């Protein structure tokens, strides 16, 4: 008995060769392989394959290699591959990739994915599945953010903030143990994952070091608190003592020193680069020249993301708003000409497309998107794909080598640079079961169901008192993984080692599970999961173009995106 | 009132639907969400009017067009579910591929 | 050129199922005055007693269709089916506790179905 | 001195031989007696009788036969009677029912019905009260689904899930140790009564058994895991040991056996049988012929009931989504049509008239309405008497009869059938102070107030920020029941007595009131308060017509409903 | 904006009332909801336009008449109360038996 | 629909627009939120139409006049920010002084 790929495709997701397209873009993945054995697929339903004695094992207690939840069906797209398998679920960690069902009669099935009596079923068949978002530049400003974020596929916020406090709208700090401790604590009732930075400000250690032993995750340096070579010294001096990071955002006035100074400062020494392009801050011109040193870890926050038409018009009218900048002050216009510059943002699509920029980030509520990390790089992607043609790497007519390269930039790459990889960032066995479910028709756009430690979180679903849950309207809703005590079990806050041997949990009656940070000192750019490369960025001080290998590298902003006015309905 | 919590959910997909509807009077070709809203609101409001579950799932495969959406929309629907009270009591209306 | 968002571009060729097991076919008849509709991974010989087939011809056996797939049997109808081998371990366990172990104790299976009147135990 | 009835019943409400339209259906409500004093009636106000020194006792501590809160004048309807008396509630029970206010000077004061200083009042003159409804029948798929259950008086909710997952979509299950865990945590923060079912499938114990030791409160054996003799078997030998109920939706294709098989694998041993009728779920054609058994405590799901002329078509279309069943694939549309039948849900009306289905349930969010359990039991009612007349056991004109016949569907036979009647499910002294109060125009509609364990946890109530709570809107919100540490002592979970007995509630920091399941295996049909009818319901295998003492049930669809249009925005 | 809790509340109102104005064009007899809906949102636009509350106390009686409701909803309405911002600050107007 | 947080939170505005009008079509010089509600729906709307962020910032000073609005009004806005989803995403307008 043969089944045609149409039909196979509609009834089980695609197999082997299959393409399918995301969301709206001219972007194709294609299955690599298949862990199924083709007749033995597994599915759950009336008549279907796992029932008690079937495809569901009925003799094994839970401890015997039964499930507590398989994902039937998965098109995984991650880092380490684009590829159909069914994904095992339990103690709210990924344990087995592979082929679930009952060894019983079913050929193929990896030996810890036994469907039992324990195991619920999600229907993964159709479906892409990616590992959650790691938004690394996010400010605390508004609550209503965290929907926001599980909306666009986010389950990880690193950054700082007390709320909508002038220090926290600038700069992503939660200054000193009582801020950071009383964060903590607020923690407890936000249904994502979490790890909060202290303020990387200071000419003495111990006023730094009491933040990473209070529960800080790591450090910013920001301008709004001088980002002199002092503080940038002692916050580095601090994270490699502590094994946590720290995010720059340099002095974009040059008032202390050049990119140069700030290098120099910086010593060698490990440090992720925020919107290392410069619209979001840095030196003035040249920051995005950050990006081509092995020691650093460069991010774009996203409203630079990709170059468009209004993005200049925006830009210039956003930093005039957020600066209190004056139209008839030439300091202020000479600052704002001298930071919003279409020959940098142009190039940044080139350096994503290139691995030259390894991750994405939101700058939610400061200067950035909560909701669009994942919706823009997608943007950025099919933008170069048009623009420069399939990369060189690819093969089949297909983009696999350019979606691994992208989907790195917000999941596995954000988690290597904040040291809680270990945890979060992939679909790989041993790492927590944070999982995003797409329909391929909204890829990048809105989250299907939205997965925290093995329990749904937040899910696209209708009319609560309807007879079934399609009915309209369908929106995004915070799910059982929220409710009560259930929201502590299924999120991770993030903690510097110090805080954790100090009994800070326990002080501060923490019972969300406690994510040690570790392993930030001893990685650079080549750790950087397909956006490995070093190279001597040059930006030109008087035209501010950009040459890598002494070619410019310049595009043209797109009048249109996809994943826009066909999805949103403002 | 005695608002219950579907009377207010559902009290959004009229004030989206009123929201589509000009954007189509101005001449726009209607999104996902647009079209969407219309067709919903369209089978609520007939439920309300008191017609049968069997007109509303004829009636609500020509509420619009291809021509009144734009590309890719009309494959985006498979269907559109609605519950609305009816004169004998709530019942489930779907309309299957509304817009060919 | 026209885009169907999330749409599928399938690869060229067919998917063999249960690829490399051996094939039976045989009759089935519902005796009964009720529809009898038979899952693809149903061990054959545990099915509804009213149903009448070679009950031999069913042990360490499901039907040769699609994962989730079924078999309809309208009342009174009689028609073939195919079937393919059980894989795994070749265990049953449970759904009519005919078998609660190997499918090679055949004689065990056959004197479980006769003795409840499991139709077509020869 | 003299009241005419009508002045008597605008201020105190109704009394003996006073009748009260439910809604705007056909069904009237008789006053069987009244526990008052005839001028010394409790009223609470301005110059009114509940003052110190008066009908409030000035001298006595709570500890001295005082009440926490006393409800006025209360019009009740429960299996126990349709009468009038005041409630008094304390340590969240109901401790008294007859005539409160204060010996001193009145006469006819219930000895522990005492106002006192620490006595709460609530003014339920004019209103009807019933118990708190228990839906046995219900899916946790969205959380939002717990309002609107509030908001139509149900208080208790009994089924399983873990969000919208397949498995949980499709049954009332959280399956295994871990999921029941999670889904206990998440309790927590829902503001209702529940209890949890665990997944009835397995060929040996210990993998079933281990659901019981965890937390569950029950099991559910489901056709789309395998409602096999072996599971059905090992479920309720599991049953009988630990003293749960367990819910089955039957083998709808008559793969393993036919109705027949399934009763033989129950050996006569006691099953709730979920949606009899079966277009829920079940034995195609002859299920309903379960509610027949003295073994087998019957319900329907809601969406039958009662049968209206969209009914057929709805549910066929209904089928064809949730079953993703496909109208070019005939054995797909054999299969609709051996399940979806005018001639079992039209019997389905009767057999709930004649007291042989014992109790209503929603089957919410999988295959019916959440908030309409109680709705659709009084519009099947109503259906009735304009059907088939006054039942011949009325007397004086009014539907008591029927009316604590239907009532009974909805309260205190879920209860006895979840072995959860000793705390929930009737007005009687010593159960759980869950109460609705209805304004008489929304009986059966919309909630007035919803008392959870003596507190309001639901009200429609308008303005917040208005000089009077009257002023719009009026909606139905959470109350202070619901909120911080008060939402653990307003609400129970319910456990099995081992998850009880090996200390699952303090494992997992389980902060509210523990209720115990028990006598769930040494009741039937004949435990079902006005609903114990056992006959030989045949089912005609051709014509599916349904025959009780050899004469056809058959009834006509209605084209109208009351509670209906009048009431609903939508 | 600077909208507070009872702001967006009270839009809810407003919107419920265009809904039931619509229903009743399209010449349907209006049922509890709709009714309380549109009495309420023509006394909040009242105080907007500075009458004061003696006179939608009078006109409210005037608003809706028993022949554009269903049976038995001009009795289910004892009285509509709304708050809203006059001139001269927050009111409150009670429209007694505004059906008959 | 799939509506995320946003798109339900910016009906809001659209509705308060639509009340807004109303209330100036009947003659009522309009209020501080009302002439925010306005000019804000006024943008989005624009996005929606395919209009240039510069365009807007350009448009947005012209929707209402201090002629429109109370004494004060004027001076109490500063400016007016909008995000929508432009044909090229999601961008930020800001009108500086929209009413003189
Ligand atoms: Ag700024
Ligand atoms: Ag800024
Ligand atoms: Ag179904
Ligand atoms: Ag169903
Ligand atoms: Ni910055
Ligand atoms: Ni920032
Ligand atoms: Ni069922
Ligand atoms: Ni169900
Ligand atoms: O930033
Ligand atoms: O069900």
């Amino acid at each position: 008995m043969k089944i045609n790929r149409q039909q196979y495709a509609e009834s089980y997701g695609p197999t082997v060769g299959d393409q399918v397209r995301l969301a709206d873009t001219d972007l194709w993945i294609e299955v690599e392989k298949d862990y199924t054995t083709y007749g033995d697929e597994a599915n759950f339903g009336g008549g279907k394959v796992l029932r008690e004695g079937m495809g569901e094992n009925g003799t094994y207690t839970r401890t015997e290699n039964v499930l507590d939840l398989l994902l039937t069906n998965a098109l995984i797209l991650d880092y380490t591959g684009i590829y159909k398998a069914d994904i095992g679920v339990k103690d709210g960690y990924i344990v087995g990739i592979g082929k679930g069902g009952n060894p019983d009669i079913m050929d193929g099935v990896t030996p810890n994915m036994i469907v039992g009596t324990a195991t619920e079923v999600i229907a993964a068949e159709g479906k892409i599945v990616t590992a959650g978002g790691i938004d690394t530049h996010v400010h605390f400003i508004n609550p209503d953010q965290v929907d926001v974020a599980l909306a666009n596929g986010i389950t990880t916020l690193f950054g700082g903030g007390t709320g909508p406090a002038e220090g926290s709208k600038a700069t992503t700090v939660t200054p000193g143990p009582w801020n950071i401790e009383k964060m903590l604590k607020s923690t407890e009732g936000l249904p994502i994952n979490v790890g909060i930075l202290g303020k990387g400000h200071g000419s003495s250690i111990a006023p730094i070091m009491e933040q990473i032993d209070a529960g800080a995750a790591g450090l910013k340096i920001h301008e709004d608190w001088g980002a002199t070579p002092a503080s940038i010294d002692r916050s580095l001096t601090v994270a490699d003592e502590a094994d946590v990071q720290v995010a720059i955002h340099s002095d974009t006035l040059n008032e202390a020193g050049f990119l140069e100074d700030t290098l120099r400062a910086i010593n060698g020494r490990v440090i992720h680069s925020f919107h290392v392009e410069g619209a979001g801050g840095g030196h003035a011109p040249d920051i995005m020249a950050m990006a081509g040193h092995p020691n650093v870890l460069p991010s774009s926050t996203n409203p630079t993301r990709p170059f468009t038409v209004n993005t200049i018009d925006e830009h210039l009218d956003m930093l005039m708003v957020c600066h209190h900048l004056k139209q008839n002050i030439p300091e202020d216009v000479a600052f704002a000409d001298s930071r919003i510059r279409p020959e940098t943002i142009a190039a940044e699509d080139i350096l994503h497309d290139l691995g030259i920029i390894s991750m994405m980030s939101t700058d939610a509520l400061a200067m950035g998107r909560a909701g669009e990390m994942v919706l823009r790089t997608w943007q950025t992607a099919d933008k170069m794909k048009k623009q420069r043609g399939p990369l060189a790497e690819e093969k089949n007519g297909s983009d696999n080598f350019r979606a691994k390269r992208y989907v790195s930039k917000y999941t596995i790459n954000p988690a290597i640079a904040q040291g809680i990889a270990h945890e979060v960032g992939s679909i790989e066995e041993g790492k927590f079961a944070d999982l995003v479910l797409w329909e391929p028709k909204f890829f990048g756009v809105k989250a299907d169901r939205v997965i925290k430690g093995g329990i749904i979180a937040y899910a696209q679903i209708g009319d609560p008192s309807a007879s079934i849950p399609t009915p309209q309207p369908v929106m995004g809703r915070r799910m059982y993984g929220t409710v009560g005590d259930l929201i502590h079990d299924t999120n991770i806050t993030f903690m510097s080692k110090s805080s954790i041997q100090q009994g800070v949990p326990a002080k501060l009656g923490l019972k969300r599970r406690i994510g040690t940070v570790k392993n930030c000192r001893n990685i650079g750019k080549k750790d950087m999961k397909w956006n490995d490369v070093t190279t001597d960025i040059d930006i030109n001080p008087e035209t501010y173009e950009v040459k890598v290998d002494g070619e410019v590298l310049t595009c043209e902003p797109v009048k249109e995106l996809p994943m826009a006015q066909r999805y949103f309905l403002f | 009132m005695h608002l219950n919590p579907a009377e207010k959910e559902k009290l959004q997909i009229f004030l989206a639907s009123e929201l589509a509807l000009k954007r189509k009077a101005r001449g726009l070709k209607l999104n996902y969400p647009e079209a969407v809203a219309i067709i919903t609101s369209f089978i609520m409001e007939g439920a309300r009017d008191g017609k049968t579950v069997a007109m509303l799932m004829e009636e609500g495969k020509h509420v619009l067009t291809r021509d009144d959406v734009m590309e890719g929309v009309p494959e985006m629907i498979d269907d559109i579910q609605a519950e609305a009270t009816f004169p004998d009591g709530t019942k489930l209306v779907t309309v299957h591929n509304p817009i060919s | 050129n026209y885009i169907v968002p999330g749409e599928y571009r399938v690869a060229e060729g067919e998917i063999e199922i249960n690829a490399g097991r051996e094939k039976t076919t045989i009759r089935v008849s519902n005796t009964g005055d009720r529809p009898i509709q038979v899952g693809s991974h149903i061990h054959f010989v545990e099915v509804n007693k009213e149903l009448l087939f070679d009950r031999a011809e069913g042990i360490g056996r499901r039907l040769n269709i699609p994962s989730g797939t079924a078999a309809r049997f309208e009342p009174g109808e009689e028609m073939e089916v195919e079937l393919t081998e059980l894989g795994g371990n070749r265990e049953v366990f449970g759904i009519s506790d005919l078998t609660n172990g190997s499918v090679d104790n055949k004689e065990l299976i056959l004197q479980r179905a006769k003795e409840l009147g499991y139709k077509g135990v020869e």
